[PDB]
């Protein structure tokens, strides 16, 4: 009897949905002049990994990097002068995810080893040393993200996401509803909401104190890999394996407009945006990175640079430089 | 070089000893021997860990090399979400319990017989050796002096004894090698053994070998 | 973190004497180490450097050729080989530890120092001593006869505080950064020559010498050395 | 006497006697142009010693358009600064080519016996280039213009003949001999490894009898490709030891300066050859 | 049940939450995109005086 109720939910909601969109965003868009050829150019080349390079995050000073490989190290980069500011041992290999603190002072990792761990960059000592282990996932650690100091947001591969207290170690709140693995994270502008790209073809957006669902987001082919924030939070794209790049609205609640093209089979590691929002830039394994036109849905550049799969992306806070890592141990850093 | 101030030297001078310490940390890495341990939970796996939360790695070394012996078995999540990260490992290590072709978990063996092909075929691995050890002979020689092997295959045809039923299941996992050209595949058979880790070191040797070879162009 | 030092003592004119300090409580391999000199009449002067890995030394154009620095990084010591010393070398000899990387803090924590008895860019402070009152507002300005602003964009200036009977420590990096367990309270501010360090209110832990130094090239060279009476 | 090199009168019907050895010089040297820069090309990207051996396959190759203007204008009309560059540089890049050739089979055989720095094999080339140099310096320093009707010949004269009998075995032996008895030693060894490999796995039931018939082929593949390295080197670097003995002999049968010339063509032809035996893609 | 009761729950909470036009939120996040447009170093290059890469 359950499973009726749950199906007439399913068409009510559809049916809200479809008694919506008297316009899609191309007809609107149309009126806009498109923007024309982007050709970015390898500024820096940063050098020292030796192993597939899968996380990178950007600093909120728009100048530091950090970046994980399975050479199990944690690399600092300058991305001024490309030095190397600290080089972070890991005790686990398997790395699949690193985020940076807002603050600066922390950074995080995590990966096959079912463990977040919390360094610290800033002691006395002048080493990074591991601050907190935080353990209590069942499967792979996917993606973590910061969402101030002592709290970190941390998704993992038994369809959970969780959110920790650093100083306690313990977990707060734990995000459930997803039946595949969850694989990318992403917080929004003011910290306040988070969404969550699971095996499943299913994105949905989570209440950081609530802890409940609010909407969840479908319309994906296969499973979704990464996604990232609107700048102004009320939207999200998502890439999936289905060689297709989606935009969704928040307050809407339907899919907006779709980034495809019949040369690109391939899949999608990484998504990011521009500072106004006006440019999708998406890391495929065709080894490109391709600029999207995040309202009229045309390719405006082309990243060609990486001789391997690119599985990170990442733009500085003013918008000025985009770094891209890739299975080949090398980051590039474009402007 | 004459335009950077003293600090913007010394944090040079930093970056390039942290350049060393990663070429020499990646030298320490790259004399160690990676290798998958894969196979159903049921087949033997923990006497092949015995032969001495998340990923579990072991650490053994038998004369001149170093192993790293990575057991996969502990998460239960979608396989082809983190496979790749393994890619580039010496070898894969597939345990097969012979005694599971009359049981079911959907019979054992064919659970297997897919995990491999699965493995075997994956575009991640496709030069990668696997040394295929299929365990529990004694028990399988008990179980095949009362019962054939055509409940597991109907189209067998051969007089039930261990030898030709070893030598059949054996050439069936090797059959599903679909590149057999490039691509080896060792197999042995152990139960209260110690040659294990002999058949490794052996293993694990040519493939440095023929990666060698590989990488030269000779053969 | 803790610095020890020992070796000191009284020694002959044109003999040898042999420093050295003890590291405790930090990696002391990626820390760079300067050795800093304080003569009797209250001014620091900049002795020696080495890096974190041994290959890059200077010296001041007073002991080159005559001073010997060396770092032994397995026993976390510092060594200085002084030989032919002379009536001039009579001071007190502090160990500091350093590390340069972006937004590092290169003068940190110095060690207590050793009484040794023997028997360039110009910083200026305009006062040598400025007798206040606590609770109020004061500044101290330093003056360099060299622009300190790099093309970095940074403005390598340093503040230290040295209370007597104690060693000096760091306030301000780079003219604008507040050092490491020092209170909002200092302030410093400057363009290119002119130098200014700020006060909100004077306690009885604020009185001592504030000195002045510079980092945009070799040799370091250090302030005359503001006194605040209180 | 005074043997001349690359000078040879020819007759009647020349128009076309040299437009033979012109189209072969042409032909040679466009091919070796490309298969080097080839190679060049496919190597940089590849790694991003051999780089040694096509560096010295192109400047071998350089040589040539002087030769031919030699064999076209039958008296060396050139300088007589020529007379002391071409021969210097063909025989510098043809010892560095040799010697190179040993050095990758040695570095071969040492990395697959090692199991598998950059200063170490850096200084190889370096001393590998210096040695050639070195030892070429009688080449360049003895080559004189000689008046011989009176042509003009860019011969080669040796202040004593113990300087002869004891530089051409010298060079002789530490260019030809000690790099091809490490080619042979390098290559044997590693036929002994690899055929070990086999013999200790084949012991404990690791190749099945269908698993045996592929490894004996692959592991005949790898017999030949060896074979036809080792045949090469010493088969198409030999012909011109025989020469450098044929002279010899006759300054102390009857070579003419017309065999000269095609015997180093065909040692031109391992600059065609080196990119192909190396990349056996 | 306890999963499908969960489910149907989670059904009727995102049900119970306003949604409007999507011209309207496509409306606002153009005006979003025009107006940050002149602060976007990727849409307009930077000159290269004040390009530290
Ligand atoms: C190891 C190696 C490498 C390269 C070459 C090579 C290549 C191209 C070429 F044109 C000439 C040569 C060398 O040709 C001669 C040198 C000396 C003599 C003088 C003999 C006497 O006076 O008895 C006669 C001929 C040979 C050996």
């Amino acid at each position: 009897q359950l499973r009726q109720e749950a199906e007439q939910l399913k068409n009510q909601i559809r049916d809200a949905r479809k008694a919506c969109a008297d316009a899609t965003l191309s007809q609107i868009t149309n009126n806009i002049d498109p923007v024309g050829r982007i050709q970015m150019r390898t500024r820096r080349t940063l050098r020292g990994h030796l192993a597939k390079i899968y996380a990178m995050h950007w600093g909120t000073d728009s100048r530091l990097l950090v970046s994980a490989s399975q050479d199990g190290k944690l690399i600092i980069w300058d991305s001024y002068t490309t030095n190397k500011v600290h080089a972070i041992p890991l005790r686990s290999s398997w790395v699949m995810t690193c985020a940076y603190a807002p603050s600066g002072n922390y950074v995080a990792c995590g990966g096959l080893d079912n463990i977040c761990s919390i360094y610290n960059l800033k002691t006395r000592e002048g080493n990074v040393r591991v601050s907190r282990e935080l353990a209590g996932h069942t499967g792979y650690l996917s993606c973590c993200r910061f969402l101030d100091d002592n709290q970190i947001v941390t998704s993992s591969g038994d369809t959970t996401c969780a959110l920790w207290d650093i100083e306690t170690g313990q977990q707060t709140t734990t995000f459930t509803g997803h039946t595949g693995d969850v694989m990318s994270l992403s917080l929004a502008p003011d910290t306040r909401l988070f969404v969550s790209g699971a095996c499943d073809a299913s994105a949905k957006l989570w209440d950081v104190r609530e802890g409940m669902c609010r909407q969840t987001f479908t319309g994906h082919e296969s499973d979704i890999n990464a996604i990232c924030f609107f700048p102004n939070g009320n939207a999200f794209a998502t890439g999936s394996d289905d060689a297709t790049c989606r935009l969704f609205d928040l307050r809407a609640d339907q899919e907006l407009m779709t980034y495809s093209h019949d040369n690109i089979i391939c899949g999608i590691t990484s998504v990011s945006f521009s500072k106004s929002g006006r440019l999708l830039l998406a890391g495929y394994d065709d080894f490109n990175c391709n600029v999207w036109d995040a309202l009229k849905a045309d390719r405006a550049g082309v990243l060609a640079g990486h001789d391997n799969r690119v599985s990170c992306l990442g733009v500085t806070d003013d918008g000025m430089a985009v770094a891209t890592g890739s299975w080949d141990s090398f980051l590039k850093i474009w402007n | 070089g004459c335009t950077l101030s003293a600090e913007d030297k010394a944090a040079v001078e930093r970056s390039k000893m942290i350049d060393r310490n990663l070429r020499e940390d990646g030298e320490k890495a790259a004399r160690e021997v990676k290798l998958l341990l894969l196979g159903a939970g049921e087949s033997g796996k923990s006497t092949i860990v015995k032969q001495m939360t998340g990923i579990v790695e072991t650490h053994f070394t038998f004369k001149d090399l170093h192993f790293k012996m990575f057991d996969v078995g502990a998460q239960r999540s979608e396989r082809k979400k983190w496979i790749h990260c393994f890619e580039g490992v010496t070898a894969i290590i597939f345990c097969v319990a012979l005694s599971d072709y009359d049981l079911v978990l959907m019979n054992r063996m064919h659970e297997s017989m897919k995990l491999f092909d699965s493995i075997c075929n994956n575009k991640w691995f496709t030069d990668t050796s696997i040394i295929l050890f299929l365990n529990k002979k004694d028990l399988f020689e008990e179980k095949i002096k009362k019962s054939p092997l055509t409940i597991c295959y109907p189209e067998y045809a051969g007089s039930n004894t261990y030898e030709e039923a070893a030598a059949y299941i054996q050439c069936q996992f090797e059959d599903l090698n679909k590149r057999k050209d490039t691509k080896e595949i060792y197999t042995h058979f152990t139960c209260t053994d110690t040659e294990n880790i002999r058949f490794v070191f052996a293993a694990v040797k040519d493939t440095i070998l023929q990666l060698n070879l590989k990488e030269y162009n000779l053969v | 973190v803790q610095l020890v030092e020992s070796g000191g003592g009284l020694v002959q004119p044109g003999g040898s004497r042999k420093l050295s300090c003890s590291a405790s409580g930090f990696a002391f391999s990626s820390f760079g180490m300067h050795w800093v000199r304080q003569a009797p009449e209250k001014g620091l002067e900049w002795v020696a450097y080495i890096s974190s890995g041994s290959g890059t030394i200077y010296y001041a154009d007073t002991v080159k050729g005559r001073f010997t620095i060396s770092r032994d990084d397995p026993k976390n010591t510092l060594f200085l080989q002084m030989t032919s010393l002379r009536s001039e070398d009579t001071a007190m000899y502090y160990c500091v530890r350093s590390i340069y990387y972006y937004g590092s803090s290169p003068f940190d924590f110095w060690g207590q120092g050793t009484t040794l008895t023997v028997s360039d860019i110009v910083m200026t402070q305009a006062t040598s001593s400025v007798p206040v009152t606590p609770g109020e507002s004061v500044s101290i300005s330093c003056r360099s006869s060299k622009s300190l602003l790099h093309s970095n964009g940074n403005t390598y200036l340093y503040w230290f505080l040295q209370r007597p009977g104690q060693s000096p420590q760091l306030l301000i990096y780079r003219m604008s950064n507040l050092a490491s367990g020092v209170p909002d309270r200092f302030s410093g501010s400057g363009s290119g020559t002119a130098f200014t360090l700020t006060i909100s209110r004077l306690e009885a832990e604020d009185v001592g010498v504030y000195y002045c130094m510079q980092h945009l090239e070799y040799p370091l060279t250090f302030g005359a050395g503001t006194k605040l009476e209180l | 006497t005074r043997f001349p090199f690359f000078s040879d009168v020819k007759g009647d019907h020349r128009l076309v006697l040299a437009a033979v050895e012109t189209t072969v010089l042409v032909l040679i040297f466009a091919v070796s142009l490309l298969g080097n820069v080839c190679a060049l090309v496919l190597v940089a990207r590849r790694r991003r010693l051999v780089l040694n051996l096509f560096c010295a396959d192109l400047l071998f190759i350089s040589a040539i358009p002087l030769v031919l203007a030699v064999r076209w204008t039958e008296a060396w009309l050139l300088g007589p600064v020529a007379c002391h560059l071409l021969f210097y540089v063909m025989t510098l890049s043809g010892s560095v080519t040799i010697l190179t050739l040993a050095a990758v089979s040695l570095e071969r055989m040492v990395c697959i016996v090692h199991l598998q720095g950059r200063r170490a094999r850096a200084v190889l080339l370096a001393l590998i280039w210096g040695y050639s140099a070195v030892a070429a310096l009688p080449l360049c320093v003895f080559f004189r213009v000689v008046p011989q009707q009176e042509i003009s010949i860019c011969t080669l004269i040796w202040p004593t003949i113990p300087g002869e009998i004891s530089w051409d075995v010298s060079f002789v032996t530490l260019n030809f001999l000690v790099p091809g008895l490490v080619i042979v030693i390098s290559y044997s060894k590693i036929l002994q490894i690899t055929k070990a490999s086999r013999k200790r796995l084949t012991v404990s039931l690791a190749y099945s009898e269908s698993h045996q018939i592929r490894v004996s082929q692959q592991d005949f593949r790898l017999f030949r490709t060896l074979f036809l390295l080792m045949v090469s080197f010493f088969i198409m670097w030999s012909p011109i030891i025989i020469t450098i003995l044929l002279i010899l002999i006759q300054n102390f049968l009857v070579i003419w300066p017309s065999l000269f010339f095609w015997v180093v063509a065909f040692t031109f032809a391992n600059s065609a050859l080196n990119p192909i035996l190396y990349n056996m893609t | 049940i306890a999963q499908a009761r969960k489910l149907v729950e989670q059904l009727k909470m995102e049900a119970n939450i306003d949604r409007i036009k999507v011209s309207k939120a496509a409306a606002d996040l153009m005006a979003y995109c025009e107006a940050h447009a002149k602060e976007d170093p990727l849409l307009t290059p930077v000159p290269a005086s004040e390009n530290p890469f």
